[PDB]
């Protein structure tokens, strides 16, 4: 394992909300459709959902402020976050968080991705550390500081990298008869405080056989340098693009539209409102 | 985690003093410049391998170089003797770390004889059932000389304590040194002589416990 | 307009503990992480340790990981720092330091406080007289002097004729020992002519024995 750093500041950051609008749609499965309207059952984003928007890290005077919450997992997670600064790197999923207990740490840095399921003792702010090198003149991972111990490793799953290098990356996370599903998308915007309207459906990514309860998850996070002088101050980075989204996934019946490419492009939640009701009832 | 830096540079007055520093860690993170004159706590010179605090004269330059950062100072005076030490951190700054230091000697002071005073044994020590020779050795430079005893003609082998050299008020040197007997001892020898070499120079003082 | 001063700092036999405090004023304390530095006699600058503004990280040099404790009450605007097992290796003067605010260095320094890791136990000195000798002066002069011998800890103080006599004083550093004790002499130089009608005497005080001697030294005969 590794030692682990106290990051939690006293004054905490304060959660915003924001709708889902219409994201959150993905492929429900494998399966090829072509210029047809098709009904499924199954765990989705409902449209205009309640989705909270939380800043991990700030720099205000120049004062230090973390906060980067432990939060419920329910029934499914859609988690959304826009930076160019390659500081979300993953995500730990589980229950306890603690050794007690399996959880699954999802990690990526420049050359990987890193998936395992173990018996982790996680740090109480877990984080990846990043550095300026000043000879080579670029940023270098320095030292993990994820867990202090971790054993009974069950599952171990190496790749390419999928957090790496304006631009809104979209996930959802499910759990159901012991896969994780993981599903994402890649795309270019121009809004800063709000989900954009439009519609893009997210590719499956990786369906994972963990088998473990999911409870709870904490996003993984990469610091500068800069932020860990023993000072309240840290003049070497402007840190606010530190944000995500989250909502939740619920048990609903949607329409999705597959144009003659397979593509899915429009989407109807069946419970929405009446005018959905009817276009589900109808079937067109 | 650990820095590399000479024990020692000597530079002539006027002429460019460079001071190196290396280790691995030195290609990561910038470097910080100290200096520390006897009995008062460092002093910034150099931050982030080459900036000056505003109170730091243009004379101090530093770079930087793979694994390796300099201090050069240019126009050094009798001021800047000194010793000057590197500094950096770690990548997850858990570690502060400094190098073992370097002493910056400015040359062009003469060289200076050691004046040595002996005294033999007080009859008070020795009616205590002690005895002790006290070799006093003063207004040397450079601050660097070696003290032999001996025993009539023969190098004694043990009793004997001395001193680093100290500067004194004058920029001079003082050292003193020791010789512990029994009372059998002293009075059992034709005499005890102080050898004080330096410079490659010899003075050589006896005592002898007749008087 | 900053200041930072120690205190604390004192004579302790190996294994014992000893607490240091740094009292800081003209800055925001609690915005700054601190550091204690230390040096031993003749020998460079080693990190020792540092606490963050807030105290929620703590760091220790691997020499004092696990003896020594770093801590602070910035209510009381002071830094500690707690030396547990103290070994003779820690002998040291002790330095607190700001950390520079963004950034990887030291940018204000305190005073210093001397701390001495040692088994020797106090001890007042034994003061012999050193009867005067021509022999290595120069021409009507003679060097006397008083030779104090195995005390502990330093310092003694050596005036001559309750100071009334400088000129020509030379009170040399003391040798710290095999035993652990600590050795000087000091000597005068004076006219000879003046041996046989003033009366030389050397006032030495070692307060922490609480001892005085005066030494009369007089010619041989
Ligand atoms: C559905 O997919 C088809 C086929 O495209 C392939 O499959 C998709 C899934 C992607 O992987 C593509 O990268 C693949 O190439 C798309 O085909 C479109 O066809 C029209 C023409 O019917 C294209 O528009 C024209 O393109 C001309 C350029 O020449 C091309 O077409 C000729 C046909 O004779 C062919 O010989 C040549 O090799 C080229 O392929 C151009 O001169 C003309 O003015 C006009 O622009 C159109 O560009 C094709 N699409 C793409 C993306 O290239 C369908 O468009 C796609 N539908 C949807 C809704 O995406
Ligand atoms: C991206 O991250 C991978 C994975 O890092 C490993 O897994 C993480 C979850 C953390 O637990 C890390 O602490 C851990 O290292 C990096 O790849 C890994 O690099 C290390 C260092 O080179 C490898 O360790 C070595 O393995 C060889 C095996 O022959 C031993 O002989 C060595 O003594 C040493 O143990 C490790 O095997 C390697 N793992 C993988 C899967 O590649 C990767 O370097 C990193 N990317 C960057 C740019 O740093
Ligand atoms: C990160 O924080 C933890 C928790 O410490 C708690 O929060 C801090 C902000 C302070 O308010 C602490 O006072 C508070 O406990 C640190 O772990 C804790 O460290 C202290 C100091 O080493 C431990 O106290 C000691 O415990 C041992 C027995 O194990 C006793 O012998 C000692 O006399 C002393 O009481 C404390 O047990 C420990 N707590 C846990 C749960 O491990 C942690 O060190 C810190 N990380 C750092 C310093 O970077
Ligand atoms: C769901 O949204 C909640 C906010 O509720 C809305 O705002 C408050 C002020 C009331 O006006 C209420 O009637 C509104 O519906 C959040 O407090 C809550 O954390 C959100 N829950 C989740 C899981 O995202
Ligand atoms: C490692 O695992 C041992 C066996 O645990 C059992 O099998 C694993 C695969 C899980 O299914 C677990 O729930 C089972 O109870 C333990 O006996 C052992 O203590 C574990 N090691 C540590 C350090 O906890
Ligand atoms: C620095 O750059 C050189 C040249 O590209 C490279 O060989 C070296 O490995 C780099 N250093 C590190 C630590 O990556
Ligand atoms: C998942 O949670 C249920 C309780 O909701 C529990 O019965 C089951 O054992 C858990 N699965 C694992 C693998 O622990
Ligand atoms: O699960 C559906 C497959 O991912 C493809 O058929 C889609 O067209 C997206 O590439």
């Amino acid at each position: 394992g590794t030692q682990c750093v106290n990051l939690t500041t006293r004054t905490q950051l304060p959660p915003a909300y924001t709708n889902s609008f219409t994201r959150g749609v993905y492929y429900p499965d494998k399966v090829f459709r072509s210029s047809v309207l098709h009904s499924t059952q199954d765990l989705f984003l409902p449209f205009f959902s309640n989705v909270t928007w939380f800043h991990a890290i700030h720099v205000s005077n120049g004062t230090k402020r973390f906060d980067n919450p432990v939060l419920p997992f329910n029934d499914g997670v859609y988690f959304a976050s826009t930076e160019k600064s390659n500081i979300i790197r993953g995500w730990i999923f589980g229950t306890t968080l603690d050794s007690k207990t399996q959880s699954l740490l999802i990690v990526n840095n420049a050359t990987n991705v890193v998936i395992k399921v173990c018996e982790f003792q996680f740090c109480n702010d877990p984080f990846l550390g990043v550095y300026y090198h000043k000879n080579n003149k670029s940023w270098m991972e320095s030292e993990f500081r994820v867990y202090s111990s971790a054993n009974n490793c069950t599952f171990e799953y190496v790749s390419q990298p999928f957090l790496m290098d304006k631009n809104l990356r979209e996930f959802v996370f499910k759990n159901i008869d012991g896969y994780f599903k993981i599903y994402s998308k890649h795309t270019p915007i121009n809004l800063v405080r709000d989900l954009p309207q439009g519609f893009s459906a997210l590719e499956p990514l990786v369906d994972l056989p963990i088998g473990i309860n999911i409870t709870r998850f904490q996003t993984l996070l990469a610091l500068h340098r800069s932020y860990l002088t023993p000072g309240d101050s840290s003049s070497g980075w402007t840190a606010g693009a530190a944000a995500y989204y989250v909502g939740y996934l619920q048990p609903r019946t949607f329409l999705l539209k597959y144009n003659e490419n397979g593509t899915i492009t429009d989407a109807v939640d069946c419970a929405l409102d009446p005018l959905s009701e009817t276009k589900c009832t109808a079937k067109s | 985690y650990e820095l590399t830096q000479p024990p020692s540079v000597s530079v002539s007055p006027g002429q460019t003093a460079r001071i190196t520093c290396s280790g691995d860690a030195l290609a990561k993170h910038y470097a910080y410049w100290y200096r520390q004159k006897p009995g008062q706590a460092p002093v910034l010179v150099i931050y982030k391998d080459s900036e000056r605090p505003s109170g730091i004269p243009e004379r101090f330059s530093g770079s930087s170089s793979g694994t390796t950062v300099t201090l050069t100072i240019s126009g050094v005076q009798a001021e800047d003797e000194a010793d000057y030490y590197c500094q950096s951190a770690d990548s997850i700054g858990s570690s502060w770390v400094f190098g073992g230091g370097t002493k910056l000697t400015v040359l062009g002071q003469p060289k200076a004889a050691p004046s040595v005073t002996l005294f033999p044994p007080s009859s008070e020590e020795l009616q205590a059932n002690k005895a002790t020779l006290v070799c006093l050795i003063s207004d040397f430079y450079p601050g660097a000389v070696t003290v032999a005893w001996k025993a009539d003609s023969s190098p004694v082998k043990a009793g004997v304590e001395t001193t680093t050299p100290s500067k004194q008020s004058n920029n001079k040197y003082a050292a003193s040194s020791y010789l512990s007997l029994t009372p059998e001892q002293w009075k059992s020898h034709r005499s005890y002589s102080c050898q004080v070499t330096h410079e490659g120079s010899t003075v050589e003082k006896t005592v002898a416990p007749t008087e | 307009e900053v200041q930072l001063v120690e205190s604390g700092g004192g004579v302790v036999q190996p294994g014992r503990s000893l607490r240091l405090s740094c009292a800081a004023s003209g800055f925001t304390f609690s915005s700054y992480g601190m550091h204690w530095v230390r040096q031993a006699p003749g020998k460079g600058l080693e990190w020792v340790t540092v606490i963050w503004y807030d105290g929620s990280n703590r760091y220790y040099a691997d020499s004092v990981k696990g003896r020594f404790t770093i801590s602070r009450d910035n209510s009381k605007n002071t830094l500690y720092l707690q030396m547990d097992s103290l070994r003779a290796e820690d002998t040291a003067v002790y330095y607190c330091a700001r950390a520079v605010a963004g950034e990887w260095y030291f940018d204000y320094w305190g005073q210093g406080t001397l701390v001495t890791v040692s088994s020797a136990s106090t001890k007042g000195p034994s003061v012999f007289p050193l009867a005067p000798s021509s022999k290595s002066t120069s021409g009507g002069t003679a060097a006397l002097g008083c030779l104090v011998k195995d005390y502990f800890p330093e310092p003694v103080t050596v005036s001559w004729n309750s100071g009334a006599l400088t000129s020509g004083v030379h009170t040399f550093p003391a040798v710290l020992q095999s035993s652990g004790l600590y050795s000087l002499s000091s000597v005068v130089t004076v006219p000879s002519s003046s041996l046989g009608t003033q009366t030389y005497i050397c006032n030495v005080n070692h307060k922490p024995s609480n001892t005085k001697v005066d030494k009369k030294v007089e010619p041989k005969s």
